[PDB]
């Protein structure tokens, strides 16, 4: 049939799958031992044929992996962490063995209870740390309760976006936040600068809450939120942090924007420095020889600098003082020189998330004629 | 002060644009006295009448002489291949062209070419 | 060796705070380790012309994150030349004894004298002949590491108590400090029981002296992030 | 160089060795025409289709269709899709009137290194 | 001959966790020296000391197939031996085995009868342990044995294991921070295991204290170079 | 290092466009003490604004002077014949060219020209 | 998943397979110059995004007799090479990995009128 | 590389309207510095008053200068037989061109020709 | 700087009138020296005799060339697509236009387009 | 392009390997300049193996 001499092979399937999956969200919830799956145990669920029987039919993880097998059609590996059961919550969870090194970029936990919610904050920002293995994880989490509990059950964290929900709140809180997370992830991990908000980017598609006239937090309590940290919604998709180390104005790192964009800026330059392996660095004259790969650190310098001077304004903004806020210190230029040893060195820079829109106040004053 | 003029460091790294091959960051020697020439303001300004002026874009240019390395073919230096050079002046000014492109090659003999670049921007470091 | 530069406390700041600072310097370590510190005082005591620092430092161990340990520590004793007997399973309090692999990482064996383990959760300590101190092993049952010292007597009475110490600790006589160039070294030992991820905080409080014998206080922090395979 | 080889997988599957300098074209052991027929015009062909331009692949319908065959029309080839495929890794000349394709040589391996 | 530099220990190849590479084909004994100049040189002290402390762990050991077996022979009387109870040969297989020619006997010459049995005449005045190296169809196993001086008997030495360091063959410069020390792989490492060596290094300061340092190397037993 | 710059051997070899008869390859001497210019990239640029560059497609040239051999006639070196030759420096490199045309004659004296050779490609062998 | 609900889906399937097939027929031993992309001058061939380049061409073309109005062009259609998604080492050089939607076409159905007899 | 206006490959497949026979794909060579120019909107467009305009139909042009090949002849550059035209840049967009007809012929000397191509629709594919 | 002219932002937004899809607001880059041209006044004027004037209605005009944006199609700039454009000098001013439809479009080459836009009414700002 | 495809590293494949040196002025016979030149014919088409995956809106 014209197919036959061995060149064309055609294979006519409906559920083909090209995309390059990525976008590794994690959901951990309690389970019910229906699910033949071993807990405590990271599970790369495939779509839904896969299901109660592999989480727990009815517990809280159906549901939330459910919301989130819905929401976003395609883009995203879904990761299910499926917790075991026992004023019960059972949520014991010091388990950096179980996960590890494979990294997660977008989390979500389905239990208010303070305890585990701060476990996963730990877990999250010891990922984030300094040290050189790096993957840039963030979480998200809900957390109902009246306002001056939601404001006093909160922290500094900025590893997380945890949602506020009044004592009113139809539908099971929850579900919301499984939809939430799996929106951002679906949609931000390609293009980090988007942000969450608005009706058109960040409307909950899997939620269909009653209507009502009475909302929920009124105005003032909007603001108390929105000020303090929670995303209240959905609106207003900052990470609660409204302090530093001592002062409390830190601007920089409120939006999640600015922390998927920090977070892209990290591993570009991670990836990007490589190329400074092997070359040979000279750093007693400062001369290199005639016809040997080499590279003294003024040059190397040089590089980095105008390497932040190519990504500003989509990554960075605008570098006030270039002079000093891209700093790059041989280990023997700090030390003095005895505890020296070539090939270490210092870069520090100075990320400004890229400002964005806000609030327009208008005052438009009608008169006549 | 303003320790003596003169030219201390030249890498060079070739890319070509064909292959994708790179080859460098390999260092050069200056063939004489005479200094490579630059120019950072990417806009160029025209004379009009009364003190205005029409100011409109262009490029970074740099004028660049360096004795050909035995082990890079001599096309490399003639426009064809993607070059990124950085000096370094003795007063400690270092000077960055990244993803830069020969124009109008001039006949050169086998040992020291002349390179016209032209690139999008260049960067200055301004010793401390 | 780490190697630390004082704050100044004059005017204008130093290391990045440029967008503030995570206000404590950083000491990675590794479980088992012994390294060395030395703090440059000289941009702080250098413009205080006198007599530059003294021996009177003091320090401070506190944790921020202790993720308590899960197999509890033990104390043994017995006579000089008496072989010693000691069971290693009731110090794992578990919810199961699924497969518990009593292990004795040779790493950290003894240091006077020889230790076979038994078959389940028993161990014959031989201490060394002519031998009387105090002497530690560290046994791992079923990943988690713990101590057992099992200090011996001449057979006189017995030594007071051993202080178990703690997973990271600052050896009690080993500074220095150097009034010539402003230098104060010290030691810092992390037991093989801490944690990986466990983040300690150490607070030292250093007097200088002016020309008259008068006394300027600093005081410094620094987190000390205990990380396996570093 | 053109020649044939006939029978049952296996011995045409071992009855070729990693020789270069030919084309096996192989024939099933039911092959309802006379090898030596075939063989003839497979080569006969590729010469005559190869004398000014050598670049020319012989194979599929269009150039490649040996045309004084005339085979019984038929609805049961011989080597079927498995043996096919098995010696077409293995270099042989299957031919399914009919055409040629994979126009190859019995060329498998320089000294050891095979691939 | 492997050489590897410290990390000084200031916060400043990770792989995997933490731990270095290293390559080695099965029955070669290399040498490998480790610079610790990095580590103790600023610590202006006596150097390192003769107190290492190496352990071996398999991350990846692909259990053997063929297992070893002892012996107690005595001195100048020959020895008998089988070869067939050996390989459990689970599934119906061929038992060919065979004595390769580089890792024979030391002291002695062995006789590969028809079907796994084998004769080992011990060289004529000569006491002590011997071993040799056979492939069962492929999988390789020892046999050890054990000549004695016909006065009573000789002690069980240990069956080597596939990486090892041996026993008294390490080395310090304390005037270069220099350690040497050796890596033995048995003939019987299956390729593509690998193994973690562990170093646990203790240098000195001027008034006879310690200074602990901890590293692994990654022993990938490869075949092929 | 870098062995003294100067040229080693040059050899000729002319093919008449007319009758198709072949000359060579005949050897030759510098004149003086210049020494032959190149260009290899087949790829001219332009300088664009803003750092961009147009690419175009151009032709490889040569500029050789050399001591007109007795035994071939002037019109050879003026144009007039198909020429490939070939230059050997004392650092080992080699410049080889085939299917060249004299193009734009220059009027000579009769015991010294200077040819500017255009070819589609010349080729390196960079010493060992 | 009503996709292959129509059989008229499934018959126009078979047929826009074998099509496409007969199209890609003559991308035969044509040469095929997937590591410089600089054809020569004279030399006859391709690489593969000039490949990629006919094959959009032709979907575009057909759209309308056995395609619908495709969806965003540059993500159905994809011609990763041979040594681009396989182990390393492996690729054999000349093949090639083309897939490709279809999204059938619409056609009439679903009439739900609402008529209302209302007075005046 | 990125930043590099100019042409790479033109490939062209000539078909005869009157024996059905095919020629190609051949690849072609710029003859000049001068770029094949496009139009890929069908719909031309008028200045109305007051802001309008009439759209009407139209058809999509190409403007595509090409050294002979001296196997093909003259008389397919000349508008007498189909085109299917297909460019690459270097930037990596390629845009291709199915049956197409030459309008306009203009005169020619016989190494360069300028084709005026007209056709149905163009289609672009935006390097990723 | 108060005095130099020139163009400083140019900012351009797609609409393709088919499918509805806005794409924007998209920067851009001047390709040469030249500046846009501007003719605000939708009443073009006629000269009749003895000093009378016929005045009728017309269109706001505006010319303008930019480089083509390699992630925006060649079509949208040839007409295919309603655009909305803004551009801004040194000197303040800035002049915006909406619902603008690209007539009369010019054969371009991919890489610099000149767009006739033609709009019902151009609005200023002059600098204050 | 041709003949034969891309050399990988022409300085490699390419090799005059002559003996000439050992040829002494004792006698006049010439010749030996043999090559050695590696092949790799210019890679064509293949399978071209599709994977259609019909949908609908």
């Amino acid at each position: 049939d014209a197919l036959s001499d061995g060149f064309v092979r055609l294979c006519i399937d409906p559920s083909l799958n090209f995309f390059g999956e990525g976008c590794k969200i994690l959901v951990e919830g309690q389970m019910t031992d229906d699910g033949s799956a071993t807990p405590d145990a990271v599970t790369c669920v495939t779509s839904e044929l896969d299901i109660i029987e592999r989480f727990g039919q009815g517990s809280v993880l159906t549901e939330s992996l459910r919301k989130v097998f819905c929401t976003c059609k395609s883009g995203v590996s879904v990761y299910a962490l499926p917790r075991e059961d026992a004023s019960v919550n059972p949520t014991p969870n010091d388990y950096a063995t179980v996960v590890n090194e494979c990294c997660f970029a977008v989390y979500v936990l389905s239990s208010d209870d303070t305890d585990w919610q701060e476990n996963l904050r730990d877990w999250i920002r010891s990922a984030w740390d300094c040290s050189k293995p790096q993957c840039f994880g963030h979480g998200y989490v809900f957390n109902k309760g009246t306002l001056g509990q939601v404001l006093a059950d909160g922290d500094n964290s900025a590893e997380l976006s945890r949602l506020a929900l009044p004592t009113t709140y139809p539908v099971l809180p929850y579900l919301t936040n499984a939809a939430y997370g799996a929106l951002s992830a679906c949609s931000t991990c390609n293009n980090p600068e988007l942000n969450i908000q608005g009706q058109t980017f960040g409307l909950l598609s899997c939620i269909n809450m009653p209507e009502s006239c009475t909302p929920g937090w009124t105005f003032g309590e909007v603001t108390q939120l929105q000020a303090n940290g929670f995303v209240v919604s959905i609106y207003n998709d900052v990470t609660n942090y409204l302090r530093d180390e001592k002062n409390r104005p830190n601007a920089t790192f409120r939006d999640a924007s600015s922390r998927r964009l920090a977070a892209a800026t990290g591993v570009a330059l991670a990836e990007f420095l490589q190329q400074f392996n092997g070359l040979a660095v000279f750093t007693k004259n400062t001369n290199i020889r005639t016809g040997i790969i080499g590279t003294n650190p003024r040059l190397m310098l040089g590089k980095i600098r105008k390497w932040a001077q190519d990504n500003v304004g989509t990554l960075f903004s605008e570098f006030d003082n270039i002079n000093e806020d891209i700093q790059l210190l041989t280990d023997f230029e700090v030390q003095p020189k005895c505890v020296g040893q070539p090939g270490i060195f210092h870069l520090n820079m100075r990320y400004r998330p890229p400002v964005r829109g806000a609030r327009i106040n208008v005052n438009m004053a009608p008169a006549l004629f | 002060c303003n320790k003596q003029n003169g030219v201390k460091n030249i890498l060079i790294t070739f890319t070509d644009c064909d292959t994708q091959e790179v080859i460098g960051p390999i260092s050069h020697e200056q063939p004489d006295d005479t200094l490579p020439t630059y120019k950072n303001c990417a806009w160029t300004n025209t004379a009009l009448t009364n003190g205005y002026v029409q100011r409109s874009a262009s490029n970074a240019t740099m004028t660049l002489p360096v004795v050909r390395d035995l082990r890079v073919p001599l096309a490399f230096y003639q426009g064809c291949a993607q070059v990124d050079v950085q000096v370094e002046k003795f007063d400690g000014t270092v000077m960055t062209l990244t993803e830069g492109a020969v124009v109008e090659p001039e006949e050169s003999d086998g040992r020291s070419v002349t390179m016209n670049i032209v690139a999008s921007e260049i960067d200055e470091l301004l010793p401390p | 060796m780490y190697f630390f530069s004082v704050d100044p406390r004059n005017g204008a700041s130093k290391s990045g705070d440029v967008c503030g600072s995570c206000c404590c310097e950083s000491i990675s370590a590794r479980p088992g380790e012994v390294n060395g510190v030395m703090v440059s005082y000289a941009a702080w005591s250098a413009p205080l012309r006198g007599h530059g620092l003294t021996n009177k430092t003091t320090f401070e161990i506190d944790g921020v994150s202790v993720t308590p340990p899960k197999v509890s520590n033990a104390f043994g004793r017995t006579k000089v030349g008496v072989v010693f007997e000691g069971t290693l399973s009731d110090l794992f309090p578990n919810p199961e004894g699924e497969q518990v692999e009593y292990e004795i990482s040779e790493l950290n064996g003894p240091s006077n004298g020889v230790v076979e383990l038994g078959a389940n959760g028993a161990f014959t300590y031989t201490p060394g002949a002519l031998f009387t101190g105090v002497d530690r092993f560290w046994f791992s049952i079923n990943g988690n590491i713990g101590e057992y010292v099992i200090s011996v007597d001449p057979t006189t009475s017995e030594l007071p108590q051993p202080p178990f110490t703690t997973p990271v600790y600052v050896p009690a006589a080993r500074r220095s400090v150097d009034p010539r160039t402003h230098v104060l070294k010290f030691v810092l030992g992390v037991s093989p029981a801490a944690i990986p991820g466990d983040v300690y905080r150490l607070t030292v409080r250093q007097v200088a002296i002016d020309c008259d014998g008068n006394e300027f206080v600093h005081i410094s922090c620094y987190d000390i992030s205990i990380g396996s395979c570093g | 160089g053109y020649v044939f080889n006939k029978g049952t997988l296996g011995q045409v599957l071992a009855d070729g060795d990693n020789s270069a300098e030919l084309s096996r074209l192989a024939l099933p052991t039911t092959y309802p025409v006379l090898p030596y027929l075939t063989n003839a015009a497979y080569g006969a062909l590729s010469a005559c289709s190869t004398c000014n331009n050598p670049e020319l692949n012989i194979q599929g319908q269009t150039f490649g269709l040996l045309s004084c065959i005339n085979m019984p029309e038929s609805c049961t080839p011989g080597w079927t899709f498995g043996e096919v495929t098995q010696l077409q890794a293995n270099g042989f000349v299957v031919s399914g009137s009919p055409y040629i394709y994979n126009d190859v040589t019995n060329y498998l391996r320089d000294e050891k290194n095979r691939p």
